[PDB]
C-alpha cells in the first residue's frame, strides 16, 4: 500500500491588494488516504469561516483539495495553512507569501 | 449522466 | 476542441466506526457539476454548477438512486479486495473508481475510459479498444475473468458511446457559456533578490480556463528545464486556474532568460522577458 505526502499552495484567488475583499486559498494535492486535516490560521489563531471543495482525484489516483475564506487582506496580517495527515509526523504549517 | 449498471469486482 | 465529461468515486473503509465513507463528483472538462457525500445529511445528489440547476426533479432522483447503486457496489468491492488479498478488518482501506466519454471538434464519440485502483494503486483498466481489460494482480485477472464472463466491455461500450457522449453534449450546451469557453492565462513578470548577486525571476499565469497550460524558462533559448522551479496548476476557486514558474539568475544577466507560456486562448504562444 503506497503513501503519499500532501503538497500545499497558499495563496489568494486574486492578487492580493491591502483592504480589499479577497479568498485565501489552501490547495491540498498528491495525497494519500484521503483523510486530512486542514486549518487557515490567522496571526496563530485559526479560522473558523473555512469551506473546502468536494475529494477528487488526479490521474495517479491521488487526493486533492481546496480549503478557502473571505478576508481582508491588511499589512501586517499572517497568513498560514496547517496540515496534519498520516504520512507527517508533525503538523506542516506554510506561510501565505503574496508573491507565491 | 451516469453508467446504469452495477459492476462488481 | 474535444470534451470530456467523467465521474470519480471514492470509498474509504472505517473499520467499527461504521458503513464506509462514499464521495463522487462529476466534471465536464475541468468544471465540477455534481457531488455525493454519503455523510450529508441530503443524501441527493446535488448540483454543483449554475448551468446543472436546470435539470427537473426527475433527473436528480435517478442521478441519487444511480450513485447510491455505485456507492453499494463500492461497499461490496471493499470486502471483496479485502479478501482477494487476505487482508485483516482492522486496517483501513480505499477503493478509487474512475470512468467517462471524450468527444471530438464534431462531438462524435472519440473515445472512452474505465479504471479502478486499490489503496492507490492501478486495479483493473478498460482497454481503448473497448473490447478487453488490462489487469495488475491474480486478484485483478480474477475480477478480469469474471467480467468477460459476464461480457461486461459490450454494456460499457453501449453506454460510453450512446448515453455518456450524448448527455456530454447536453451538458455542453446546457452550460454552453461556462464550458464552451477559453480564458487567455493574464500574465505577468516579477523579480527579486534573492542574494547580493542572485535574483528570482517569477513568471505568473493567472485566470485561465481550461487548465492545460504549458510555462517555460528558457536562457539563451535554450531550456532550463532542470534548474526552474514549477509548481502544480491550482485552482484560483472560481472556473479559472494558476501557476508560475520561477528561476534564480544571476544579477545582470535577465535580459538572456525568457518564459514560454502556450494555452489554447493564446493565438500564438507568449514569451516575456524582464525589463
Amino acid at each position: 500500500m503506497i503513501q503519499r505526502t500532501p503538497k500545499i499552495q497558499v495563496y489568494s484567488r486574486h492578487p492580493a491588494e491591502n483592504g480589499k475583499s479577497n479568498f485565501l486559498n489552501c490547495y491540498v494535492s498528491g495525497f494519500h488516504p484521503s483523510d486530512i486535516e486542514v486549518d487557515l490560521l490567522k496571526n496563530g489563531e485559526r479560522i473558523e469561516k473555512v469551506e473546502h471543495s468536494d475529494l477528487s482525484f488526479s490521474k495517479d489516483w491521488s487526493f486533492y483539495l481546496l480549503y478557502y475564506t473571505e478576508f481582508t487582506p491588511t499589512e501586517k496580517d499572517e497568513y498560514a495553512c496547517r496540515v496534519n495527515h498520516v504520512t507527517l509526523s508533525q503538523p506542516k504549517i506554510v506561510k501565505w507569501d503574496r508573491d507565491m | 449522466k451516469q453508467w446504469l449498471v452495477w459492476l462488481f469486482l | 476542441g474535444s470534451h470530456s465529461m467523467r465521474y470519480f468515486y471514492t470509498s474509504v473503509s472505517r473499520p467499527g466506526r461504521g458503513e464506509p465513507r462514499f464521495i463522487a463528483v462529476g466534471y465536464v472538462d475541468d468544471t465540477q457539476f455534481v457531488r455525493f457525500d454519503s455523510d450529508a445529511a441530503s443524501q441527493r445528489m446535488e448540483p454543483r454548477a449554475p448551468w446543472i440547476e436546470q435539470e427537473g426533479p426527475e433527473y436528480w432522483d435517478g442521478e441519487t438512486r444511480k450513485v447510491k447503486a455505485h456507492s453499494q457496489t463500492h461497499r461490496v468491492d471493499l470486502g471483496t479486495l479485502r479478501g482477494y488479498y487476505n487482508q485483516s478488518e482492522a486496517g483501513s482501506h480505499t477503493v478509487q473508481r474512475m470512468y467517462g466519454c471524450d468527444v471530438g471538434s464534431d462531438w462524435r464519440f472519440l473515445r472512452g475510459y474505465h479504471q479502478y485502483a486499490y489503496d492507490g494503486k492501478d486495479y483493473i483498466a478498460l482497454k481503448e479498444d473497448l473490447r478487453s481489460w488490462t489487469a495488475a494482480d491474480m486478484a485483478a485477472q480474477t475480477t478480469k475473468h469474471k467480467w468477460e464472463a459476464a461480457h461486461v466491455a459490450e454494456q460499457l461500450r453501449a453506454y460510453l458511446e450512446g448515453t455518456c457522449v450524448e448527455w456530454l453534449r447536453r451538458y455542453l450546451e446546457n452550460g454552453k457559456e461556462t464550458l464552451q469557453r477559453t480564458d487567455a492565462p493574464k500574465t505577468h513578470m516579477t523579480h527579486h533578490a534573492v542574494s547580493d548577486h542572485e535574483a528570482t525571476l517569477r513568471c505568473w499565469a493567472l485566470s485561465f480556463y481550461p487548465a492545460e497550460i504549458t510555462l517555460t524558462w528558457q536562457r539563451d533559448g535554450e531550456d532550463q528545464t532542470q534548474d526552474t522551479e514549477l509548481v502544480e496548476t491550482r485552482p484560483a476557486g472560481d472556473g479559472t486556474f494558476q501557476k508560475w514558474a520561477a528561476v534564480v539568475v544571476p544579477s545582470g544577466q535577465e535580459q538572456r532568460y525568457t518564459c514560454h507560456v502556450q494555452h489554447e486562448g493564446l493565438p500564438k504562444p507568449l514569451t516575456l522577458r524582464w525589463e
